[PDB]
């Protein structure tokens, strides 16, 4: 794919976007978990931004029959719109969800 | 029969000239000068915004899908 | 029943006409004469109709 | 721009009650505003004919209660349009002069002896920068509808096929408007314009007493003032909305 | 520093941007009980 | 023959006019393109498109004359 | 030393030089006024240097200094994107605030310059401190200089005006102190890094909320508690009015991003309908009574109450857009309210000695430069597009509608009512007929001083309106940290 | 307090000091001076508020009655709804979008 | 009154009343039902 | 060209308004009228460009508002509906400009008047050429500010000041 | 402070502006002032607050399409 | 007619130079 | 008849009847800067207008002569056989 930029190594998270198994009194590990979650939520919203830019070019390209040519892009944008918001880490940091 | 242009800018009558009150020096050289120098510097400020970082990752995820074409 | 003033609206409307004698009659006579006669006012109410009517008949006679 | 031209000529007076004659004094303005008034009433084959008359037959073309309702309402609204178009063109150009002699005193007749050089001011037409716009807009008002009827009306025209004007196949009424609407309703606005125009001309020129009878009746006194005062909407807005807000501000400030 | 998810959902409740995993399935059950209508959003793609 | 939904899609016909007579609309809108929509240059192609649309309107007019009498002249709109 | 401590020492160094120059010359007051102005420009140059180096996507506080020595009370300075623009606003206003009031003081000029140079340090500190007791320390250290600024250089009703600001701000801020002391008792420190990790029990949060909001409601201020501002701003000197509206009214706005959004989230969520009910009411009442105000400078002060309510509902939206719009509307209010105060308190009062709108009419005929700027600042007060005020209101109003729709619907009525008073004031002073007959002699138009501070303030309002990304790119990542909530498929990742 | 009278009811031809506002230099002012001057909401003196509500009702009654006669006698649709091949369901957005007429009831 | 405004006035009038009856002669029978556009 | 239709009426407004002293009544009238005449000619061409050929034109300059899910650009789309509106807007604006040289000849303030005319044309172009609802709102408000400025052109008359309050607030 | 230009200060408007400034010194508690005060300070905020509580979290519009309901609760 | 001439001004050059 | 006005009032728009005697020179200079400014925005348009459909080779489309996207297309299409 597109090469990973030099600016995209300095700010790339080194930790998974989670708080499970993170000692809070280790401030270094804690702030990086905060950063990891915020960066993921933001990649998700810019993923929808880019799909929306493609939708627009399919709209101005297909004109009248965009209703039968731009449906795949419409799916992806509507999926992302329901799932990506920047909600922060504060709720995530302060609650644990067992997933069981 | 249009009239001559008229008026006193800064209230300075046609005889005399504008008298510098004191503020003018620092405000034109320091206050405004700092903003032009800040403006020219701001052009070379590296872009550390979250979006320039999030767009490039987002493109690499959608490139892994038919949504965005990859140059490779 | 009648008001103290001699004003009656039925009689008011009866006099809504051009009076037979008027002290101001000659002062106002310019508005109904000359350029302001009936014919003159509506002489050119349809400006291009006369020129167009004869012109359109010339085009209308295309059978010959 | 034509009304602005007669306001300029008559010393910035904007009242019909002080305008009269003027047809010989402003020939270009009268004809040009006759151009405009015929397309405003959608006289056949004018620019406004193809736009306003298709809205009427499209309302009846949607064979619904709401469509037939708006057709009746809009047709009545067209009747009053023809009435105030005659009013403007009759009282400003065709009626007896109702304003001072100064607008109508020429130099062909000598009213003066030692001041013949100046002081006549008889309602003349303006200059090139005034008339030029009026002539151009007249040509548009005659021909622009015909020359562009296909780009907009068409029958299956593809001018707006880039989804700039999306019509959903459920709402299409074009084909019925072309074929379903009867010729009577298609032609109905035309007869109304031609019939009312002559009726209002006689009631304004030949039989001028009757309208005086109407406004001097208590019934017509209220009907004339009701529509002159714009349905009293201004009255109820200042008294119950605008002044109410200014009282509320005072009560909060004072009490 | 951290608390059970159940503890917080008791004071604030789900909704108002607090969409805990499983919010949509529960909302369907909640909406069906109260409105008597099954939620079934449309596709948005003519294909599949 | 009637135009296929792919042919109507590929010739950018307006959706409300993707009906049986859209095969005459294909050249008409093509003639309008070449002639800049001048109302006196594509007369014959408008006529054919206009005439054809009249025929299906007439068939749809008769298609209610049986329906209206089936309900005894009741309201149907 | 750090670069954030240089911000504080320079205004202190200027105080020293004004105090000692007479000991080297009987010195002119013009020399005292150049020292104070050059000192404020240097603070603005440092602050632009800080902004060049600042990292727009960093979750660690920047330009900090390793203390390594702990006492009971210790100054800890740091900068985050949430605070950088508040610092910049303080450093752009203070130079103009001095220039605006350059001729109007006349007596006690050293004292006047020393108070402003001292205010600049105290207001700069309140944004730079990384503890909540230190925040309170500077959020309330500004009350003694402001009591004496109004009393020494204020208008006729100055004594009562200065008693109102001090006593209301003292009373309201002592309920904040009780809440801060409780959090310190439960956690052991008020340093932000340690306090933000900690999660309080709901009941503690609901009582910490009652006490931080009481403080902020008095200092916003809300409608039934705004009497101090109607007195303080009007009777204050022009320069004090510029500081109090642009910078002091923003201390409560920036204090919600520290004292409420990150540490009392459940309380903020379950009580937002109380906040929005108050915020809605203060949008309507303030606006109705701004229409009937007959003092021009008090018409500018009342306008501030309506705007603060839009940004208060924006900070309580739990939305990224309403939170950034709240900061944008506070920055926008800082420029526009400064200009309208300069017009009312510094141009009309200078030429007439009156603030009554009865005496002003047709001022555009003899003062065409004043009316041009006055129109632009009235349009921004009305939230017209192309000004930063429109962007902040739109984002503040959208997050209000997304949080609780009904209140944002009432709050949206600010579009009709801010417009109503702004144009009505304008048409009555600039327009409204010919030049008044109460003016015996002709008034001169804008001076090169009056023109260039009005032009500078308008320039910031319009340029930032066109490209708000100058401020928006810095807040995005840091605003992302104060949102409370999860999404069902984006959270708790494995 | 003087009478609370709008100054639009003063004589425009009196020897007013301020002719535009119709005021004199010493005359007493009502406490509501702001909204009593020439630059204030207008006062319409054509008829009474009660009589106005009547005449607004008569307009409405006349227009509703015209609507009532149209609902009694208005035409039925003359042509059957136009029928599309497949309802154009693909071209109008798929199954998840509304489509045109397709062999249904009427 | 100038001749130019006079020629323009009647010329603009003669613009209509030529288009009007030309359009009636050509599109009249179709408009009033005697014909069909084909 | 397309972005030049947008820019020309704006420049003539700025010269007439902030530089009327230097150009005078004649120079303001000439620059204001000529800029909108040129824009009118470029717009008649754009009607052939876009509408008769079915080629929509897209141009984005920079972002206006940038947030989460909110990206509103200073961008302009030219489609069949845009060029359709531009023709009456720019033909009538051009002619009213030429008309106003004769009508407002005796008025003292011609530079301010002609500046407001060009300002209105610029705002009306912004209203019909925008990519999004929020940039269309800039033209909507802009046309409102320009109508207030032109209803109240004679500020001395109180009736005019009441009527401009009505236009602005309604 | 600085000398201002000459203004024909109207004694009537000056005493009016003085009246507006000292007006609070004469507010009393009547049956009328209480009725207006209770309406504005209690009733309207309590009505706005009550609707704020009842409709809080009631609706969400994001991504809601046909077949879905706007009502969250 | 008069001969009073108006110079282009400093505002002219600051704007042009700024652009 | 012209209104009497005060001659000390300075306005950027001229004031009451302001026409300088250098009006033509200043108007000429403002015309060039307008022409120069509008020349830069034109070259921006040419390189940044976006089209999803290119014009026909023989069909009147004067944009063909300055916009880079079309010029790139028409030059590429001028390479065949
Ligand atoms: C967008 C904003 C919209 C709202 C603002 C509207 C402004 C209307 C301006 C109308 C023109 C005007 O007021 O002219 C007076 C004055 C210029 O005087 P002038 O009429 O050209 O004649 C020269 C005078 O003899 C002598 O004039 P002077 O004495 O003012 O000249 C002093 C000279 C140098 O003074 C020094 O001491 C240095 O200039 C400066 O003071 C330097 C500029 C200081 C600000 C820094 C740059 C900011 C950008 O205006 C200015 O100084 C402003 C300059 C910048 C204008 C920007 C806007 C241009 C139009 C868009
Ligand atoms: C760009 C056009 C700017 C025009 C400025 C005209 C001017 O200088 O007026 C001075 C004029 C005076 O110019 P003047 O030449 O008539 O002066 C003659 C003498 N007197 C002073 C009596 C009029 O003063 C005003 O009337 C100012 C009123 C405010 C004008 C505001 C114009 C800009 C509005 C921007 C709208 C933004 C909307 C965004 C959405
Ligand atoms: C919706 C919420 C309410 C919106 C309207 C709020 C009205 C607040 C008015 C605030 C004061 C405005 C200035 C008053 C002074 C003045 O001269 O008024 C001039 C004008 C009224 O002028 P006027 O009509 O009284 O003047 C008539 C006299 N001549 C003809 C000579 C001019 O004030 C307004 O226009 C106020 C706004 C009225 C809005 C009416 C429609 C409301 C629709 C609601 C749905
Ligand atoms: C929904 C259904 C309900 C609503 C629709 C009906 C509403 C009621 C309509 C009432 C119409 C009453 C017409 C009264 C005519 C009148 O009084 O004068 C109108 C007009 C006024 O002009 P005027 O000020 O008198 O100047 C002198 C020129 N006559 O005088 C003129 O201009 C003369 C031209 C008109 C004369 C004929 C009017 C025919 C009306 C039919
Ligand atoms: C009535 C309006 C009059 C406007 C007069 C001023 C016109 C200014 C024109 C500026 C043109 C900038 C051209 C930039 C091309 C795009 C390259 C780029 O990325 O620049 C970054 C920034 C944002 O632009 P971008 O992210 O690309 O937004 C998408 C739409 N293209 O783009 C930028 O560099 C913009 C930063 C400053 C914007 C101007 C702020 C002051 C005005
Ligand atoms: C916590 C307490 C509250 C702190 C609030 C901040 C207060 C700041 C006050 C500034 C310091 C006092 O300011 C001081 O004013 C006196 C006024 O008598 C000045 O003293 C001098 O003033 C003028 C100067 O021409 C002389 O006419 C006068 O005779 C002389 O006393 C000092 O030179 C100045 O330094
Ligand atoms: C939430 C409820 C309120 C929270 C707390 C706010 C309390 C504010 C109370 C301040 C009361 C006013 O405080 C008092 O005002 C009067 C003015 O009337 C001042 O009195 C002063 O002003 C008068 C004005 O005529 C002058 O004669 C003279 O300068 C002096 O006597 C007192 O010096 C001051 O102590
Ligand atoms: C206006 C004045 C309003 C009253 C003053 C504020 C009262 C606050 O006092 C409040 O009282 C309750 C009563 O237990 C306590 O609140 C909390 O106390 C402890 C936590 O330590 C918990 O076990 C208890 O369940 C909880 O209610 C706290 O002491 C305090 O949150
Ligand atoms: C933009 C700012 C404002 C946005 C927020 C306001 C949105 C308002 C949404 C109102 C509709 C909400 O969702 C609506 O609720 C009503 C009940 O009230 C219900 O309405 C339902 O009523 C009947 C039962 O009486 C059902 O059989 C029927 O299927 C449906 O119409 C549905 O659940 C839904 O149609």
């Amino acid at each position: 794919p597109t090469p990973e930029s030099e600016a995209f190594l300095a700010k790339k998270p080194q930790v998974p976007p989670t708080f499970d198994g993170v000692d809070y009194e280790d401030n270094k590990r804690l702030k990086q978990a905060q950063d990891a979650i915020i960066r993921e939520q933001w990649v998700q919203v810019m993923m929808g931004r880019l799909v929306r830019e493609e939708l627009s070019k399919c709209y101005y390209r297909e004109g009248v029959n965009h209703l039968e040519k731009c449906g795949k892009l419409r799916e992806r944008y509507l999926q992302l719109l329901a799932n990506a918001k920047v909600k922060g880490y504060l709720f995530e940091q302060q609650n644990y969800w067992s997933k069981e | 029969q249009y009239d001559p242009p008229t008026g006193w800018l800064w209230g300075v009558r046609p005889g005399e000239k504008y008298q510098n009150e004191g503020w003018e020096g620092p405000f034109f050289y320091g206050f405004w000068g700092s903003l032009i120098v800040f403006a020219i510097a701001y052009a070379y400020k590296p872009d550390t915004s979250i979006q320039t970082w999030a767009l490039e990752e987002a493109r690499r995820r959608l490139e892994a899908e038919g949504i965005l074409e990859d140059p490779n | 029943k009648p008001n103290i003033t001699g004003f009656d609206m039925r009689e008011f409307l009866r006099h809504t006409k051009t009076p037979t004698y008027d002290p101001w009659e000659r002062h106002e006579a310019w508005r109904y004469t000359g350029r302001f006669s009936r014919f003159n006012r509506f002489k050119g109410a349809l400006p291009g109709f006369g020129i167009a009517t004869v012109a359109f008949t010339a085009y209308c006679v295309f059978e010959h | 721009l034509g009304a602005g031209s007669v306001i300029h000529a008559v010393a910035d007076n904007q009242d019909f009650r002080k305008f009269g004659g003027l047809i010989s004094y402003l020939p270009l303005t009268y004809s040009v505003m006759l151009i405009a008034s015929l397309s405003l009433v959608a006289f056949p084959f004018m620019t406004g004919f193809y736009s306003k008359d298709f809205i009427l037959e499209s309302a009846y073309g949607q064979f619904s209660f709401s469509g037939v309702a708006v057709y009746i309402i809009a047709t009545i609204g067209a009747i009053f349009t023809t009435l105030y178009s005659v009013k403007v063109l009759y009282l400003t150009f065709l009626s007896n002069p109702n304003g001072p002699r100064t607008y109508y005193r020429l130099a062909i007749d000598n009213f003066f002896s030692a001041q013949a050089i100046k002081s006549y001011k008889p309602a003349h037409e303006g200059d090139f920068f005034l008339t030029l716009p009026l002539v151009i807009l007249a040509l548009f008002s005659i021909f622009f509808g015909f020359i562009t009827k296909d780009i907009f009306i068409g029958l299956g025209s593809n001018f707006f096929v880039d989804n700039s004007l999306f019509i959903h196949p459920i709402h299409e009424i074009m084909i019925d408007t072309e074929f379903a609407v009867p010729v009577l309703f298609k032609l109905l606005p035309f007869i109304f314009t031609i019939s009312f125009s002559v009726i209002a001309l006689t009631l304004s020129e030949l039989l001028s007493e009757l309208v005086i009878y109407f406004k001097f009746s208590r019934f017509g006194y209220n009907i004339f003032g009701f529509f002159n005062q714009r349905f009293l909407i201004e009255f109820f807005y200042n008294k119950y909305i605008t002044n109410l807000i200014l009282n509320l501000g005072g009560q909060i400030t004072k009490i | 520093r951290r608390r059970p998810i159940e503890e917080t959902l008791a004071e604030i409740g789900e909704g108002r941007g607090i969409k805990p995993p499983g919010y949509y399935e529960r909302r369907a059950q909640r909406l069906k009980e109260k409105y008597g209508v099954d939620i079934n959003p449309v596709c948005a793609d003519p294909d599949q | 023959r009637r135009a296929t939904r792919e042919e109507m899609r590929d010739a950018k016909v307006p959706l409300a006019y993707r009906d049986s007579c859209a095969h005459l609309l294909i050249p008409l809108n093509r003639c309008r393109y070449e002639t800049y929509y001048l109302p006196w240059k594509c007369e014959d192609e408008r006529h054919s498109y206009e005439k054809c649309q009249y025929l299906e309107f007439k068939k749809r007019v008769q298609k209610m004359e049986e329906l209206r009498e089936a309900k005894g002249g009741a309201r149907s709109n | 030393m750090s670069l954030l401590y240089v911000l504080l020492i320079i205004p202190i160094i200027g105080i020293f030089l004004i105090s000692t120059i007479d000991s080297f010359y009987f010195f002119n007051v013009s020399y005292y006024k150049k020292i104070a102005l050059i000192t404020t420009i240097l603070n603005l140059i440092v602050s632009l240097i800080i902004y060049i180096l600042f990292d727009f996507s960093n979750n660690q506080f920047q330009f900090i200094q390793e203390n390594l020595d702990l006492s009971f009370y210790d100054i800890y300075l740091g900068v985050d994107g949430v605070s950088i623009y508040f610092v910049l606003l303080t450093t752009i206003i203070m130079p103009i605030a001095l220039v605006s009031n350059w001729n109007s003081i006349t007596n006690n000029i050293k004292s006047y310059l020393i108070i402003m140079l001292l205010l600049e340090t105290l207001l700069l500190a309140v944004f730079l401190v990384l503890d909540v007791l230190l925040f309170y320390i500077f959020f309330e250290s500004i009350l003694p200089p402001l009591f004496i600024l109004i009393g020494l250089f204020g208008s006729s009703n100055k004594v009562r005006a200065s008693f109102y600001i001090f006593l209301y701000t003292l009373l309201g801020s002592l309920f904040l102190l009780l809440s801060i002391l409780t959090m310190s008792s439960i956690v052991g420190t008020t340093y932000f890094d340690v306090l933000l990790k900690s999660s309080f029990e709901y009941t503690t949060q609901l009582f910490l909320f009652f006490g931080i909001f009481i403080a902020f409601a008095v200092k916003t201020p809300v409608w039934g508690l705004n009497s101090w501002l109607l007195r303080a701003h009007v009777e204050s000197p022009l320069g004090g009015s510029i500081v109090l509206a642009a910078i002091v009214l923003k201390l409560s706005l920036y204090g919600v991003f520290r004292l409420i959004l990150p540490i009392l989230p459940q309380a903020s969520l379950n009580l937002t309908y109380i906040v929005y009910a108050i915020g809605a009411i203060t949008v309507l009442y303030a606006s109705f009574s701004t229409l009937r105000t007959v003092d021009v400078k008090e018409l500018i002060a009342y306008s501030s109450v309506a705007h603060a309510a839009i940004y208060l509902m924006g900070v309580f939206s739990n939305t990224i857009q309403g939170l950034e719009g709240a900061i944008l509307l506070g920055l926008a209010h800082g420029f526009v309210s400064s200009g309208l105060f300069i017009c009312a308190g510094g141009i009309l009062y200078d030429r007439t000695g009156t603030r009554l709108i009865y005496f002003f009419r047709g001022l555009t005929q003899i003062m065409p430069l004043f009316s041009l700027f006055f129109f632009i600042l009235c349009l921004g007060n009305a939230g017209t597009p192309l000004t930063l005020n429109f962007v902040g209101e739109f984002m503040s109003l959208y997050g209000t509608l997304e949080r609780l729709p009904i209140a944002g619907m009432l709050a949206s009525t600010s579009i009709i009512f801010s417009a109503a008073y702004s144009i009505y004031m304008y048409n009555r002073i600039a327009f409204g007929g010919s030049v008044s007959l109460y003016f015996i002699d002709c008034f001169r138009d804008l001076t090169k001083r009056e023109f260039f501070i009005l032009f500078t303030l308008v320039s910031f309002t319009v340029i930032l309106g066109i490209y708000p990304s100058f401020v928006l790119d810095g807040l995005h990542y840091n605003i992302s940290s104060v949102v409370y909530g999860i999404e069902p498929n984006a959270s708790y990742l494995t | 307090n003087p009478p609370r009278i709008k100054r639009q009811f003063r004589d425009p031809h009196a020897d007013w000091w301020d002719k535009q506002e119709r005021r004199n230099f010493g005359e007493p002012v009502h406490e509501d001076h702001d909204i009593l001057g020439m630059f204030s909401p207008y006062e319409y003196t054509w008829i009474t508020p009660g009589k106005g509500l009547f005449q607004i009702g008569l307009f409405i009654a006349s227009f509703l009655g015209l609507c009532y006669v149209v609902k009694l006698t208005y035409p039925d649709r003359v042509s059957y709804p136009r029928e599309f091949e497949g309802g154009l369901e693909r071209e109008l957005g798929g199954a998840g979008a509304v489509r045109a007429f397709l062999c249904l009831d009427d | 009154v100038s001749r130019v405004h006079r020629f323009l006035a009647t010329g603009l009038g003669a613009s209509m009343w030529f288009w009007i009856f030309y359009r009636a002669k050509k599109d009249g029978p179709v408009l009033l039902g005697w014909k069909h556009p084909w | 060209m397309y972005l030049s239709i947008i820019i020309l009426p704006l420049l003539g407004s700025v010269v007439s308004g902030f530089f009327g002293r230097k150009v005078g009544v004649s120079g303001a009238q000439l620059i204001t009228c000529s800029s909108v005449i040129i824009t009118t000619i470029l717009s008649i061409i754009a009607f052939f460009e876009v509408g008769f050929n079915n080629i929509p034109v897209t141009i984005n300059i920079f972002r206006w508002i940038d947030s989460e899910w909110f990206i509103i650009n200073w961008g302009f789309q030219y489609d069949s509906l845009t060029v359709s509106m531009l023709i009456p807007v720019l033909i009538i604006s051009s002619l009213v400009h030429i008309y106003s040289i004769s009508y407002m000849s005796s008025d003292p303030h011609n530079q301010r008047f002609f500046s407001y005319l060009s300002l209105f044309t610029f705002m009306m172009i912004i209203l019909v050429t925008a990519n999004n609802y929020l940039l269309m709102f800039v033209g909507w408000e802009g046309v409102g500010v320009c109508s207030y400025l032109l209803v109240s052109f004679w500020f001395t008359r109180i009736a005019a000041n009441q009527s401009s309050i009505s236009a602005f607030l309604t | 402070g600085l000398q201002h230009y000459k203004i024909a200060m109207d004694p009537a408007l000056v005493r009016l502006g003085s009246m507006i400034s000292n007006r609070y010194k004469y507010f009393r508690w009547t049956k009328r002032t209480a009725l207006v005060s209770f309406m504005y300070v209690v009733v309207v905020p309590s009505t706005i607050g009550y609707l704020a509580y009842k409709t809080d979290g009631l609706w969400d519009l994001r991504a809601k399409r046909r077949g879905d309901l706007i009502s969250e609760r | 007619g008069h001969n009073v001439e108006e110079p282009l001004g400093a505002a002219f050059y600051i704007a042009v130079g700024g652009i | 008849p012209k209104i009497p006005y005060p001659k000390h009032v300075w306005s950027p728009a001229g004031g009451w009847y302001a026409q300088p005697a250098n009006w033509k020179q200043n108007t000429a200079i403002f015309g060039l800067v307008i022409f120069g400014i509008t020349a830069m925005v034109w070259k921006y348009s040419a390189e940044h207008e976006v089209r999803h459909k290119m014009p026909e080779p023989d069909r009147f489309y004067p944009s063909r002569y300055w916009v880079k996207q079309i010029k790139d297309y028409e030059r590429a299409q001028k390479e065949k056989q």
